[PDB]
């Protein structure tokens, strides 16, 4: 086959569903890869957790909080952001936040506002009245961001004074911020994502005083095209489910890789699972295609074998009709695949592959 | 095409100061008999009822000659002995393991389920 | 149904679930006093889970 | 004790060290095989029976190689072919030997082409690595596996051939006889050949291993063997007992065995041992030439029984040994790892799920919550059938537990199911546990335990002998400290398997002892078979027999030495012994002076407590073990008459 | 899974303060080092948040150049404890090398 030097992976999936038309959906999802991870700083463990609660109906202001727990060659990494998120128009999106990053003993707060506006290239009817799944959407996103960040410690102030000499001194900072903040092979993502980042634009960034000293101010806007591939921008309104938000949403997931493999754990309590395709019929939602595509990146650094299995939980009185790839068992609600066509599926979406997994199921 | 260079493979087949904290000393004595015979820099000190922990170690910083024989052993079990680099830093291990953050992976279907 | 039956014949396969140690100690079980006090592990654990 | 450590050695190095081991292994056999000799084919006499041999004997004959038959004629036969077949073992042990130093040096250049394989990249036999590796294993043990597969599976085939015309059995199906061993053998080579493809074509994976495991591989694989040994001595026990094996087990009691070292027939003190002798003096018994070994029946010595119990023994005390070094040596792999830390970095269900030191705790605390449990019960037992038939607190054998029989769903274990049997399979689950104890101690504390980590300590060196008295004391606490303690609480799980072998009762203390009800127990629990007296009394009643040969008597007194002198270094006395020793030297120093004018400049060795505990496990294995061996090597000596009522 | 991370003896990570200096003046001259040795820290409200909360363990030695004794926060009353801030508590080590032979 090729190769006899081909390690393990052990992967469990799980999709609950709820029934009438709810899109909410329980994911669970443990991992194990016995494949050398691609990070510089090896020992690199994380926990992610992400809950979202609904605020002011009417508004839309549903209150995001993420915390990013980590530790990569024994440093002690946190991130940790809350934001009224609110769906303002179909095009525009507004966000009023706070947070806090913290490495090691290092560490500073900061608050941001700020809108994303999210226009379509087209919106021409003659493509949806024919195509039934559109995925490749061609789009641009404008985010315009209001960051704050009082300057307490000496490194703020000196990073800060070092911004404000750069913006005024080089005239190509616009175009060199990008190589900054995508640090790393994150630049290469940029370019096999299928998403072009423009120069940002400083409306402008200024110390003012604050509650706990200064406050070191940025207001700058920048741009963010996807030629289809970036559900960031193709899938918009499905990416805030906020209309159909109404029990707090939950998805704490984990990593703890390592010189030997990765240990991946999800568990997530959410809306948008299920799309009304048209019909009656519904579907497990399109599978965003830069997680896939990102992965892919590190996906095809080692030759592996899958052991994937995927259970669908679906309602009370649903079926599953046109699930392609196929099914292995079913318990008359409980569909499990493995093997076969999915296995395959799964090494294909492992290492970048952006195929179909269309779990098209009745009432 | 054919005109090539030549190369073979046979790959085919085909300073230092290092201290004891007396605090935390059980004195088992395990980094005394690393110290060299003659230099013997480190040694025991007596408070009083050896059960309850009296004995501990102590390093003659005077006898001490920097060679990491007691250090590089790897055989402090409490952390006592330590190692101050020449910029500084205190060193409890040649090599601590590295801080993870861990949890026990338990399959959903298969191996090891919930 | 599965789960009990396959407990009756493999308890700690049903304990699969629980913790590696009460696996373990059903396998034990199994191997001493196998079945009636394996069995017997089985089914207390199942029923608090229920 | 470390020079041939696992990391000291590569792969090619311990493969070179294994052939040449098995070429030794050859030569033993071939000196065992002579050993057997009874008549040598010249037609003089041949070696008496050694118990090396006569473990070997049922399988030879079985083989036909030796033979049972008493005349000098076909016993002539017999020696021959062990001769023949000890110079192929001998000549195949030679080559053995050379591919190991070979492998060991490295130096892999055939002797007629001077084309240098290489270890990583080798085509097997020829064209058959072709036809089934398609070119070998790049490296990993995983990718061997398969290959090792396939290669037991030509062993099965050659054996297979071998038994077929070498030895003249055909494949039969019926396994009543040795050609069904010809059937299975090939049977056991398309199986282990058929999975190996599977395993060459589809690899196994235990990240564990496979990456600097030789120790841990090794580890894994010598517990793994040491269950094997455990159920190939069960297996013998059972097989060898069966009437199918009697023609080759059982018909060792119709034999006399003239063995090294049993009574010699006497000669008075006044005896010249000029032409006939008779004149001087008188031997003992006449008929048999003066200092001759004279003839011991197989069926008084019970040999069917005591070879059946040597081989099961050895399996099963090799088996033991070999858990408990699996456990030790997975012990040092864990530790290493702990330093180094990958402890935490393994992805696998054999470190990570007992990565947490709570479920290690609750582990140990079960076993040990189950061991005090099974070891209360069975000791209760034990003591309250000895005060019963003691008669002791005015006790009477009546309320003993002679009632409890395994249940009849169990009793197919047992021929005659009593009390013995339940006390051998409770102390059977309560001699494992206690073991378990200390080797899960090894598995999960091996660098740190629930104690240490709150007394904030950390076990490192893997053989540190202690910590001092810190904490009132940390004797014992390494590793090799509890696979020491491992082995001395194992001693009692192999004794009561020894004891229960060779037809002890192990209900009672005092079975069989000529005092109260001690005799009653086979009339109240109906025994058939009277089994040997009991734990206490057992010594007494083998010992008769013990004591009646030189050369067990020997063995009796060389054991009981060696376990004796291991409390001089299991025994809290390094430092006494150090002080002495230092008196020693000054003594000797200064009286050699004053008597010779020569100086000594030299001292008195004392050893670390490290290797005093090492001695010190290693004789009192010894001992108490090479006096097992005494107790299995008396005769079985369990007749199937029941003693009567005393009264 | 919390015993075999870094040094399996100090539950909590340990932080040695090695060095610190009164020519800045400022005391941030302070200068934390865990017990691995891999990160001269500096005492910022992050670290604050974990001292208190016990995540990790600031440490001092008592043979070194002084860190600061009654400069950095101290307490006197019983024999010193210094503290980064009342709140706080710098436990330190004592080291007998000197007045011992
Ligand atoms: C990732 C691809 C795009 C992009 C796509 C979007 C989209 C699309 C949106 C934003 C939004 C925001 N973006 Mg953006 N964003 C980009 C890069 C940036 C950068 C930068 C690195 O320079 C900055 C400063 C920002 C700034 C911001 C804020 C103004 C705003 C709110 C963020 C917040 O609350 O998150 C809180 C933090 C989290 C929720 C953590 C997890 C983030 C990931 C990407 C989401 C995974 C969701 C998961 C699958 C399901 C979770 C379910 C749970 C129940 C919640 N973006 C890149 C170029 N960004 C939002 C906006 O419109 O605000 C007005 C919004 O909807
Ligand atoms: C060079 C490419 C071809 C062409 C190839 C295709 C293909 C193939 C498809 C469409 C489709 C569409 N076409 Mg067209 N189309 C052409 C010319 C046009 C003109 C025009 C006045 O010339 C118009 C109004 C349209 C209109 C439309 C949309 C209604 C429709 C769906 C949206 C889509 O993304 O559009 C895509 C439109 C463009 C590719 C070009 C539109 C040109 C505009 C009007 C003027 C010049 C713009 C710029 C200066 C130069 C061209 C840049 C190109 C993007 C390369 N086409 C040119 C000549 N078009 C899709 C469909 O069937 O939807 C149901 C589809 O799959
Ligand atoms: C600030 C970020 C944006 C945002 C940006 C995105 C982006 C970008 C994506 C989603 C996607 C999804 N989001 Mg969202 N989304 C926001 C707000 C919300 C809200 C809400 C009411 O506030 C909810 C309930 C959701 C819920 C959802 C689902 C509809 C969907 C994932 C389906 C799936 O099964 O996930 C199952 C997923 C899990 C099993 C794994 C989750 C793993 C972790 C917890 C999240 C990813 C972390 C990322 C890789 C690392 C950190 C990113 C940043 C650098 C900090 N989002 C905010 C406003 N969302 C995806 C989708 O399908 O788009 C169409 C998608 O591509
Ligand atoms: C006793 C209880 C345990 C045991 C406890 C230990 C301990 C404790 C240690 C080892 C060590 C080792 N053990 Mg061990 N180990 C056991 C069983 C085994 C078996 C097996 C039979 O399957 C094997 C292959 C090994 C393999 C090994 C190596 C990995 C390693 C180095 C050995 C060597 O170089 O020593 C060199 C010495 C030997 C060759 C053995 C001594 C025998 C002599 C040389 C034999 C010939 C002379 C004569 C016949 C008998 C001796 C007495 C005479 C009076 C001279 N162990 C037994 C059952 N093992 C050591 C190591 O370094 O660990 C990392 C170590 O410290
Ligand atoms: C039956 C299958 C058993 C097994 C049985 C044995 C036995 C038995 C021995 C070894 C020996 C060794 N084994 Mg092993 N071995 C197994 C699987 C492994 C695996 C693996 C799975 O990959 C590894 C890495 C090893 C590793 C090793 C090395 C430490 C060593 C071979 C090197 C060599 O000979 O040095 C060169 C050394 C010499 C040739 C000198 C040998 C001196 C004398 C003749 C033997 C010394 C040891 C002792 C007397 C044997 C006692 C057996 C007891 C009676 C129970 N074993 C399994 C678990 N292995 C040998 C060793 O050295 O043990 C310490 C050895 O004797
Ligand atoms: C009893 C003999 C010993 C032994 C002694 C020798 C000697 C002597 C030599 C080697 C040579 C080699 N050995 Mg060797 N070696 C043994 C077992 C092994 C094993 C193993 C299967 O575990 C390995 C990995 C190797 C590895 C190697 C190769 C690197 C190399 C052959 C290259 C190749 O293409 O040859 C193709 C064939 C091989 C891979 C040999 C495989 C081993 C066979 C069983 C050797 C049998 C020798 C015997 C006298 C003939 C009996 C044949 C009957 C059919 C039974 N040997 C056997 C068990 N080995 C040879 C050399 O350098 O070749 C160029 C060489 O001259
Ligand atoms: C079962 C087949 C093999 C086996 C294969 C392996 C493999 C493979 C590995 C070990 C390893 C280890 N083995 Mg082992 N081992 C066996 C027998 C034993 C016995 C014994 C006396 O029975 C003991 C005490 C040990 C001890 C040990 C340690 C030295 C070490 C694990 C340390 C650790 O952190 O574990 C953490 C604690 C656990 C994981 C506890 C849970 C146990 C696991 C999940 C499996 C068994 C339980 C099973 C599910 C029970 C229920 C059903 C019954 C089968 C009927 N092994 C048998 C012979 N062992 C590892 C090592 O490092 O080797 C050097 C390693 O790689
Ligand atoms: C046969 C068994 C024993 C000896 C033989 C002996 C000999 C001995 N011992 Mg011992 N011992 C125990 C058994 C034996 N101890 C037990 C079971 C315990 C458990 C409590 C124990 C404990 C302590 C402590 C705590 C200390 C000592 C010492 C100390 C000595 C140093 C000098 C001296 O005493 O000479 C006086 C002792 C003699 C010279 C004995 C004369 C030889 C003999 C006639 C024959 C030797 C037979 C041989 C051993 C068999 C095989 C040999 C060969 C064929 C391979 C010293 C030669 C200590 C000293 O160094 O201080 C004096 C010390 O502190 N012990
Ligand atoms: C699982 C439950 C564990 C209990 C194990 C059953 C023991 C009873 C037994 O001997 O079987 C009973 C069987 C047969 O039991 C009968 O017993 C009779 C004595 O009364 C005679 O031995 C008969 O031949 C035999 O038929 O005996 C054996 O198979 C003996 C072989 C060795 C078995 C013990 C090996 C265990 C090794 C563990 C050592 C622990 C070290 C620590
Ligand atoms: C199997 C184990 C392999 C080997 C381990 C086995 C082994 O090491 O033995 C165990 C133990 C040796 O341990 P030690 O470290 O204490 O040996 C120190 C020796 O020098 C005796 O003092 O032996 C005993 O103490 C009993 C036998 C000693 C008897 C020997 C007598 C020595 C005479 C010395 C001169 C005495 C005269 C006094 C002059 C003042
Ligand atoms: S008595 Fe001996 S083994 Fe025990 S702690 Fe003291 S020196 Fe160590
Ligand atoms: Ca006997």
């Amino acid at each position: 086959f090729g190769s006899n030097d081909v390690t393990t992976a052990h992967s469990d999936y799980e999709i609950v569903l709820e029934g009438g038309s709810s899109s909410w959906g329980k994911v669970k999802a443990r991992a194990k890869v016995n494949a050398p991870p691609a990070s510089p700083l090896l020992p690199a463990d994380c926990d992610v957790k992400l809950n979202v609660k609904p605020l002011d109906p009417a508004k839309g202001f549903v209150r995001i909080s993420a915390v990013f727990e980590s530790i990569v060659d024994s440093t002690k990494n946190k991130l940790t952001i809350e934001a009224d998120i609110a769906n303002e128009t179909k095009e525009r999106r507004i966000s009023v936040g706070e947070g806090m990053v913290s490495v090691g003993d290092f560490s500073h707060t900061f608050s941001f506002e700020g809108s994303v506006v999210n226009l379509f290239y087209y919106r021409s009817d003659a493509v949806r009245r024919n195509v039934p799944n559109p995925i490749y959407m061609q789009g641009r996103q404008f985010h315009d961001i209001l960051m704050k960040v009082p300057l307490d410690n000496n490194d703020l102030i000196d990073t800060w004074e070092g911004t404000v000499k750069a913006i005024g001194s080089t005239g190509a900072f616009n175009d060199w911020i990008r190589d900054f903040w995508f640090i790393g092979p994150a630049f290469t993502a940029l370019n096999e994502g299928g998403q072009r980042i423009s120069r940002i634009e400083v409306n402008g960034l200024n110390t003012e005083s604050g509650p706990k000293g200064p406050v070191g101010v940025s207001r700058w806007r920048f741009s963010h095209g996807g030629s289809g591939m970036v559900d960031s921008i193709s899938r918009w309104a499905e990416l805030f489910p906020s209309d159909k938000l109404n029990r707090p949403a939950q998805v704490e997931a984990g990593f703890r890789s390592d010189s030997q493999g990765i240990e991946v754990k999800v568990d997530g309590e959410f809306p948008g699972v299920s799309v009304d395709a048209g019909g009656g019929l519904r579907r497990i939602l399109n599978h965003p295609l830069i997680p896939l595509v990102h992965h892919g990146m590190v996906g095809k650094f080692n030759n592996f074998n899958v052991d994937a299995q995927l259970k669908v939980v679906l309602p009370k009185g649903y079926k599953i009709r046109y699930a392609a790839p196929q099914y292995r068992s079913q318990n008359l609600e409980e569909y499990r695949w493995s093997g076969g066509a999915y296995a395959r599926w799964v090494e294909h979406v492992c290492k970048g592959g952006v195929g179909q997994f269309e779990i098209l199921y009745a009432q | 095409e054919p005109v090539e260079n030549k190369n073979q493979a046979p790959a085919p087949g085909a300073k230092k100061h290092y201290f004891i904290i007396e605090n935390l000393c059980v004195g088992c004595g395990l980094c005394l008999d690393k110290c060299p015979p003659k230099v013997n820099a480190i040694g025991y000190k007596f408070y009083g009822d050896v059960q309850e922990g009296g004995f501990r170690c102590y390093i003659d910083q005077a006898a001490c000659i920097s060679c990491s024989a007691c250090f590089s052993g790897d055989e402090c079990p409490s952390g006592a002995l330590i190692e101050v680099l020449p910029d500084g830093e205190v060193l409890d291990f040649s090599y601590t393991p590295p801080e993870r953050l861990d949890f026990d992976l338990r399959f959903l279907h298969r191996f090891h389920r919930e | 149904i599965r789960r009990l039956i396959l407990a009756f014949i493999l308890p700690p396969a049903a304990v699969m679930n629980k913790e590696a140690g009460t696996i373990m100690l059903t396998g034990i079980l199994t191997l001493w006093g196998w079945i009636p006090g394996v069995v017997a592990a089985l089914i207390m654990i199942s029923k608090e889970q229920s | 004790y470390q020079i041939f450590d696992t990391e000291k050695l590569d792969d090619e190095q311990v493969v070179g060290g294994h052939l040449a081991l098995l070429g030794v292994l050859g030569f033993i056999m071939g000196i065992y095989y002579i050993s057997g000799i009874q008549v040598f084919p010249w037609g003089a006499p041949g070696f008496h029976d050694n118990w090396f041999y006569l473990t070997i004997k049922p399988r030879m004959v079985s083989l036909g190689i030796d033979t049972y038959s008493t005349k000098t004629a076909d016993l002539e036969a017999a020696g021959a072919r062990l001769l023949g077949w000890a110079a192929f073992h001998f000549l195949v042990g030679s080559v053995l030997i050379f591919g190991g130093w070979r492998h060991w040096t490295h130096n892999l250049t055939n002797p007629f082409t001077g084309r240098c394989g290489n270890f990583r990249d080798f085509r097997f036999l020829g064209k058959f690595g072709d036809v089934v590796f398609n070119g070998t294993s790049a490296k990993s043990y995983k990718e061997a596996l398969g290959p090792h597969a396939v290669y037991m599976s030509l062993l099965f085939l050659g054996w297979g051939i071998v038994m077929w015309a070498i030895l003249g059995f055909a494949p039969i199906p019926d396994f009543q006889t040795i050609n069904s061993e010809t059937f299975m053998s090939f049977v056991f080579a398309v199986i282990f050949f058929a999975l190996g493809i599977y395993w060459w074509n589809n690899p196994p994976n235990a990240a564990i291993h496979l990456n600097d495991d030789m120790k841990a591989a090794f580890s894994v694989h010598l517990t793994a063997i040491g269950y094997i040994n455990i159920a190939l001595g069960c297996i013998a026990f059972v097989a060898f007992q069966q009437p199918s094996f009697a023609p080759y087990y059982k018909e060792l009691d119709k034999l006399v065995f003239y063995l090294y070292g049993e009574p010699f027939n006497r000669v008075s003190f006044n005896f010249v041992e000029q032409g006939g002798k008779v004149i001087s003096g008188a031997k003992e018994f006449a008929d048999f030439p003066a200092y001759a070994i004279l003839p011991k029946s197989g069926e008084a010595f019970g040999m069917a029984r005591v070879v059946t119990n040597l081989i099961v023994f050895n399996h099963i005390i090799c088996g033991v040994l070999y858990v408990f070094a699996g456990v030790y040596h997975g012990g040092q792999y864990l530790l290493k790892i702990q330093l180094n830390g990958m402890y935490n970095q393994i992805k696998s269900i054999w470190i990570t799920k007992g990565r947490d030191q709570e479920v290690q705790v609750k582990i140990l605390g079960t076993v040990m919550a189950l061991c005090f449990a099974t070891m209360l019960s069975v000791y209760a037992v034990i003591v309250w059938n000895t005060i019963c038939e003691l008669n002791i607190f005015g006790t009477n054998i009546t309320m003993s537990f002679y009632w409890l029989k395994p249940l009849p769903i169990f009793q197919w274990m047992f021929a005659d199911p009593s009390i013995n049997d339940w006390v051998m399979a409770h102390v059977i689950t309560a001699g494992s546990l206690f073991s378990l104890i200390a080797l899960v101690r090894i598995a999960f504390f091996a660098h740190t335990s629930p104690l240490w980590d709150d007394l904030g300590l950390k076990k490192n060196s893997y053989s540190f002998p202690c910590l001092g008295p810190v904490y009132g004391g940390t004797c014992g606490v390494s590793i090799q400290d509890q696979l020491w303690f491992a082995m001395l609480w194992g001693i009692k799980g192999l004794s009561a398997v020894c004891w229960y072998i060779d037809g002890a009762w192990i209900a009672s203390m005092m079975y069989g002892v000529p005092a109260a009800d001690a005799k009653a127990w086979d009339s109240i629990a109906h025994l058939h078979h009277h089994y040997t007296s009991g734990i206490f009394y057992y010594f007494w009643t083998e010992t008769v027999t013990i004591f009646s040969s030189s050369h067990l008597s020997t063995i009796l007194m060389i054991g009981h030495l060696v376990w004796f002198i291991s409390f001089a270094v299991w025994f809290e006395d390094r430092g006494s012994r150090l002080e002495g020793a230092d008196i020693q030297t000054r003594t000797i120093r200064w009286l050699g002076k004053k008597f010779l004018n020569r100086d000594v400049n030299f001292r008195f060795p004392v050893l670390t407590i490290s290797d005093s505990k090492l001695a010190g496990t290693f004789l009192y294995f010894g001992g108490t073990f090479m006096l097992v061996f005494l107790f299995l090597a008396n005769g079985f000596y369990q007749t199937n008459s029941p003693l009567p009522p005393p009264v | 899974s919390g015993p075999w991370s870094g040094n399996a003896v100090h539950k909590a990570e340990k932080y040695f303060i090695t060095s610190a200096k009164r020519d800045r003046d400022g005391k941030l001259q302070i200068e934390l080092v865990p017990a691995s040795g891999r990160r001269k820290l500096s005492p910022t409200p992050e670290m604050i948040r974990r001292l208190i909360d016990g995540e990790i363990e600031i440490y001092i030695l008592t043979t070194q150049p002084d860190i600061a004794i009654d400069m950095n926060k101290e307490i006197i009353d019983m024999e010193n404890r210094y503290v980064i801030d009342f709140d706080k508590r710098g436990v330190k080590w004592t080291m007998r090398e000197i007045p011992v032979f």
